[PDB]
């Protein structure tokens, strides 16, 4: 997570898509509906 | 169109504008953003082709669909920008840096407008900044967003309406709950006070074996209508696809004019070159050795050095 | 660049729910007690008791990504091709060999 | 986000709705955590018997007045609890009279 | 740039001009080059034939929403070549019907 | 500050560094919507309290 | 006031110590101390990923 | 600062206020001073006596012309003194005039 090809897959359309970015959700808190959520920043844009 | 969760407003506090931002992409060279929205702009009322209006979730107890003037529309950031193009869930405009994108629906008094936290930057291409198209120059490749609505960048999976319940709809007197379905709207009163209780019904029913309005939800059905994937709804009971709709404003390749620098003044010196360059913007200078030992060099300069 | 995409959320109104399996990049699901969310109405469940809420999400390709993307490669023994103009005596040719 | 609903020229003292039996909230220990809206929120039109938590019309409401930049006339009012914290969202939107 | 004029009304595939001769374009080549419209400069209004350069009227000319961005009814437009790189530019003024 | 009567738009203009700040361990523009609770202060809204 | 929480860090153990992997997108507040005779006390201000 | 009130619409040459005067400066010094009309101040509708600082109607004052920036009809001037250095206002209000 947050290193290149944190994301990954054979083809631009292909459907078995790959990846780890460390995802993990979150309790929410506030009594209107959302899910809250954080998430390691794009790797890909980090070697950019 | 479908009303969502906006997290900051003209109040300053959690609102429930049908204009709530979603994905801001800026990947276009011209600095155009593409933003998905929360209100379908580009169709009338019953959803058929038009340009002049945009429909927007209603407030109304009916919570029904409305349709008004794009006019309205004012996309900015840290300055007004200017709207590129309509269509649908998605507007493309072109817009000064800024921290943030804030979209205002709003119209004299209906002071509507959502703001979603956007990173938006100034940026060049090339080797050399600048801060317009220059007139002369070499042109160089480069990609943009398409201004034509037809053309698709994606799609975007839409479901089946999950269930809204609104207060309105049930109400309860002396302990007892009496729902109050809309006149002509036959209203699913699923309710259980200690029991399942189900069953439709169109007129105040007071429901038997229930007192705490706690208890009891009340809520229509209008599954017609299609909405988007949006983590602001709760999902209904099948979430399957049911349709497909295209991503306009595609990234397409194009040309591009940039500077090009004042000719570095050259002294020869034994083993040894001096480049009296000269540049009033950032540019960037790239020296390498013809031999094994590449030995790159790379700077950025700027004003006058040697 | 991923999109992180996140389905709408599903509640159970005061049933439970599980957590299923699916494919999806770094799918990844949880489960969370008591909520009782707010939406419109203000209720939009009974009972506010074990009100499961499944929170689901993964990742996908931006619309995007479809021309600004990076394909990595593992490279191999490199052939060299040299395009030769030969000139002898008065007549000249071109060719190209490996 | 509470909502309630409002007419013009309520009196007054007109009842409007308890928020912490809408929250579900303990009328008897909104003492204990102090309730009350948040300062950055008020507006004169609304009140709220801290004791009871319901919230009466304080004056006379009209669109005219009150609602300039808001057409539908909302007005947007807000709540806090400290004993632990918590917060809560209320809008009151004013409706036209039918007997026009 | 080449400044074209338009009455209103016009009707849809109504000859505008040559680019393509007006800028002395290999009318053969346009495809060869792939002539292409610059994409962030196409407007509904108007459309480009890809073969010889001849300007059809793409829409019937609203001479009310376009003319909300100019009374002086601009349209706007770009066109080039991919190789090698040329840039071209085209301008579009809508004219009043003199026959009112 | 300015009156705009009509176009007499008499105004008077002030030094004074308002930089935008914020409260707590976490530079942001704006408030998320999900997060912890913390004691802050800001001014009372009603023309009728004391400072 | 509503108040952001950050990513939740990435600890990694070894002999003696500790390696906190951190990702804030803004400028978050980082503080350590020992539980001795000396605090050691640190405190820096760090903003993208690093550790 | 030097208040000045005046009538709109009087002829050129006609006198309004002796700044000199009023501001007390040797009429007599002000050219050995280098007495003048600050650059970035001057209005078109005055001119200054450099022998006395004596102001008067340099064009026809009217309020459609000269208030064009304020309604508020107080035209500002700034005068200065070089050797040694000393800096004053003048803000002439047109009058509307009871003969309106």
């Amino acid at each position: 997570p947050g290193a290149f090809g944190d994301i990954q897959a054979s083809s631009l359309d292909a459907t078995d898509i790959v990846a780890r970015t460390d995802i993990r959700l979150l309790k929410p808190s506030v009594k209107n509906i959302h899910v809250p959520y954080t998430q390691a920043v794009s790797g890909y844009e980090m070697w950019k | 169109p479908y009303l969502g969760f906006c997290p900051y407003c003209r109040h300053s506090a959690p609102c429930f504008s049908p204009i709530k931002i979603e994905n801001v992409w800026d990947e276009s060279d011209d600095g155009s953003i593409r933003i998905q929205v929360s209100a379908q702009f580009g169709y009338n009322q019953a959803g058929t082709a038009d340009v002049t209006k945009f429909r927007y979730m209603s407030y109304d107890h009916d919570h029904d669909i409305k349709e008004d003037s794009m006019e309205k529309l004012a996309i900015s950031t840290s300055g007004p920008c200017r709207r590129l193009g309509h269509k649908g869930y998605f507007l493309l405009a072109q817009c000064p840096p800024g921290d943030s994108v804030t979209v205002s629906i709003t119209s004299g008094a209906s002071e509507n407008s959502c703001t979603v936290e956007k990173k938006i930057r100034r940026k060049f291409v090339g080797r050399e900044e600048y801060l317009f198209p220059p007139v002369h120059g070499k042109l160089v490749k480069c990609h943009v967003y398409d201004h034509l609505k037809e053309t698709s960048a994606g799609y975007i999976t839409m479901h089946r309406p999950g269930p809204h319940a609104y207060k309105s709809y049930l109400e309860e007197a002396s302990g007892e709950v009496y729902i109050k379905p809309p006149s002509g709207k036959n209203v699913t009163y699923e309710c259980k006070c200690g029991d399942y209780s189900t069953g439709i019904v169109s007129t105040r029913t007071k429901m038997n074996g229930c007192t705490k309005a706690k208890q009891c939800i009340a809520y229509k059905r209008d599954q017609t209508k299609w909405v988007f994937n949006s983590p602001d709804l709760i999902r209904h009971t099948d979430h399957s696809v049911q349709g497909k709709l295209h991503i306009p404003f595609r990234l397409t390749p194009t040309v591009c004019p940039v500077p090009l620098a004042h000719t570095p003044t050259v002294t020869k010196w034994f083993k040894g070159i001096t480049l009296h360059l000269t540049a009033t913007r950032p540019t960037l200078l790239t020296t390498r050795k013809l031999g094994l030992r590449a030995d790159a060099t790379a700077e950025w300069i700027t004003g006058t050095t040697s | 660049k991923f999109h992180t995409v996140v389905p709408s959320p599903q509640v159970k109104c005061c049933g439970s729910l599980e957590c299923k399996a699916s494919s999806k990049a770094d799918y990844t699901c949880r489960v969370f007690g008591g909520v009782y969310p707010f939406m419109w109405g203000g209720a939009q469940c009974f009972c506010d008791s074990e009100n499961t809420q499944l929170s689901e999400a993964y990742v996908e390709f931006a619309p995007d990504c479809t021309i600004d993307h990076a394909v990595a490669l593992k490279v191999h023994t490199a052939a060299l091709k040299v395009g030769l103009r030969i000139v002898y005596g008065n007549t000249t040719a071109r060719l190209d060999t490996f | 986000q509470l909502h309630y609903t409002v007419q013009e020229e309520q009196e007054h003292g007109t009842f409007v709705g308890n928020i912490a039996e809408d929250l579900g909230l303990d009328i008897t220990k909104l003492s204990a955590r102090g309730f009350q809206t948040v300062p950055n929120s008020r507006t004169p039109y609304l009140d709220l018997n801290l004791e009871t938590g319901v919230l009466y019309v304080n004056e006379k409401i009209d669109r005219e007045q009150i609602c300039k930049q808001s057409p539908s006339c909302v007005l947007h009012l807000e709540v806090f609890l400290e004993n632990p914290l918590e917060l809560f969202q209320v809008e009151i939107e004013v409706l036209d009279i039918n007997d026009n």
